[PDB]
């Protein structure tokens, strides 16, 4: 019993890690220009 | 630089509300707009005196909406009336959308503080606004330098500005990013509380008019029939009471039962008798 | 033959929402022979890729913005507002257009060009600045006109869409107009109008 138990202790309390969304490396990011085609472009539906 | 206060107040005035909240409504499910007419006081006031209706547009609310020969006509003729309070800006309705302003409302309000850095942009929900509350707001702009500058928008004085919270419908539409609210107050005078209290004044005659006397001890029959199970379902707890140490009520509803039996009777008998000695 | 079955059913959900319409401040030209078009006051070519000619060419031609203009000048580009004022500029002529196409409110400033010399300094892509030039604003014919000699003849005609805006007095306003950042390719440039009417 005390085997289970610390086998679900140590399975709630390790967590989840990353996650790791798909961010690119640095340097290659336009944040500015990234804001203005946010702020600019504009989405569509498609449709057949 | 000056910056805009945070006590500064925007004093809608009773018919301004009133034409908003109707014009507003005539136009549900579409989005209507107009000008607000008014002066700018001072630093810290906006005053609407008045508001006017725009016709509809198939465009919707943009700054294409304001017919440049409507607007100029309708400020000339009104000026004649005696009406010449210059546009202090302008509202729109989003039915059932909150109170927010959209990029083309952030856009058409931009247009507005080009004529005046001083304007506002309330906006009203007209099928939000049910008998109670009233779901209306005014928000004016932040200009994109003084927001990236990292300078707080406002800048402020007192807690005036800060007496009500933001919603969270409209901070995800962009309030205190590109918009800020303003407070609206309502400037009802004595003569127009007076006049609007005529609605539902009910008469000099409804005070010695008795209720229908068949009608009256239908009612008494009724409430007595309800008012004696009410009595027993009280009886039957009170007795529980006793063999339950500290540990809907029967009374609270006979408590209810029994205010409107005497306020209907004593109010019959007292309109009853005064009827029979003033009318002969 | 004797079937007589039976029926499932599998819905489908379905919704949608129309977003805040974003306005795109867009320019649209043909001067020379190119489709270009550009998106802005950071500037980026949408279409047509580096220009053929100079960027200065079409600088110039840059409502929701006006001059600014002290108490004793009257300023018809204040006052013009709510609507705004419409333009028509010639250089190549420029005129600028607010449209209600797809869900993006246009406020195009279609540019529109012919007689190009085949060795102009506008095509070699040379450049040194546009230094401060003078408008002389008068009324001809009802119509806003602006004189201003190009340094580096300009005719521009202002029309309010409220036709009620008195027209000021025939000024001087001083414009001082440069490509303050910009790349070589010039596809990511930021412009300068700043401009100051002088009585
Ligand atoms: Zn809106």
């Amino acid at each position: 019993d005390d085997i289970q138990q610390l086998l679900k202790k140590i399975n709630e309390l390790t967590g989840i890690k990353e996650s790791d969304t798909g961010l690119a490396p640095p340097a290659l990011w336009d944040l500015a220009a990234d804001k203005q085609t946010l702020q600019s472009e504009q989405p569509l539906q498609v449709a057949r | 630089a000056p910056a805009v206060d945070t006590a500064e107040q925007v004093y809608i005035s009773s018919l301004a509300l009133l034409k908003m909240l109707k014009h507003g409504r005539a136009g549900v499910p579409m989005e209507v707009m107009g000008l607000m007419l008014g002066e700018f006081v001072d630093d810290y006031t906006v005053r609407v005196i008045d508001v006017f209706a725009m016709p509809q547009s198939g465009t919707g609310v943009s700054v294409e909406a304001v017919d440049p020969v409507f607007q100029a006509k309708m400020l000339d003729m009104l000026k004649q009336t005696g009406r010449p309070e210059m546009v202090v800006g302008w509202y729109h309705s989003h039915p059932g959308f909150g109170c927010w302003l959209s990029g083309v409302d952030i856009n058409t309000q931009q247009s507005f503080e080009a004529l005046s850095e001083r304007a506002v942009a309330v906006v009203v929900d007209p099928i939000q606004s049910v008998k109670g509350k009233v779901v209306i707001d005014a928000f004016r702009l932040i200009n994109a330098n003084m927001m990236v500058l990292g300078h707080e928008p406002r800048q402020t004085t007192s807690n005036l500005g800060h007496l009500n919270k933001p919603s969270i419908q409209a901070l995800i539409h962009g309030l205190n990013r590109h918009y800020y609210s303003i407070t609206i107050n309502y400037r009802k005078n004595e003569l127009e509380q007076k006049m609007l209290l005529n609605l539902h004044k009910k008469s000099w005659m409804e005070g010695l008019t008795l209720q229908d006397y068949s009608e009256h001890c239908k009612h008494n029959e009724s409430v007595v029939k309800e008012m004696l199970e009410l009595a027993k379902n009280y009886n039957k707890a009170v007795e529980e009471e006793d063999k339950m140490t500290p540990e809907q009520d029967p009374k609270r509803h006979l408590e209810e039962h029994v205010d409107v039996l005497m306020t209907s009777n004593i109010v019959q008998c007292l309109a009853a008798m005064l009827d029979t000695v003033v009318f002969k | 033959g004797n079937l007589l079955f039976l029926a499932c059913y599998c819905i489908g959900g379905m919704s949608a929402i129309k977003p805040d319409m974003k306005i795109k401040l867009r320019m649209e030209g043909n001067v020379n022979g190119h489709h270009f078009v550009i998106d802005g006051m950071d500037l980026e070519v949408k279409e047509g890729g580096p220009l053929p000619f100079a960027f200065d060419i079409l600088t110039t031609a840059f409502n929701r913005v006006f001059a600014k203009y002290p108490d004793n000048i009257q300023d018809y580009f204040k006052q013009s507002f709510p609507k705004g004022y419409s333009w028509e500029r010639s250089l190549c002529n420029a005129r600028n257009d607010i449209t209600m196409e797809g869900d993006t409110f246009y406020n195009k400033v279609r540019f529109y060009g012919t007689n190009f010399p085949a060795n102009g300094p506008v095509m070699q892509k040379k450049t040194l600045k546009w230094e401060p030039s003078t408008e002389k604003m008068y009324v001809r014919d009802g119509v806003l006109t602006g004189d201003i000699e190009m340094a580096l003849d300009f005719r521009t005609t202002y029309k309010a869409k409220e036709k009620g805006v008195k027209l000021p007095g025939a000024h001087f306003v001083d414009h001082c107009i440069e490509i303050l950042s910009h790349d070589k390719d010039y596809n990511k440039v930021k412009l300068y109008e700043h401009a100051v009417a002088h009585s």
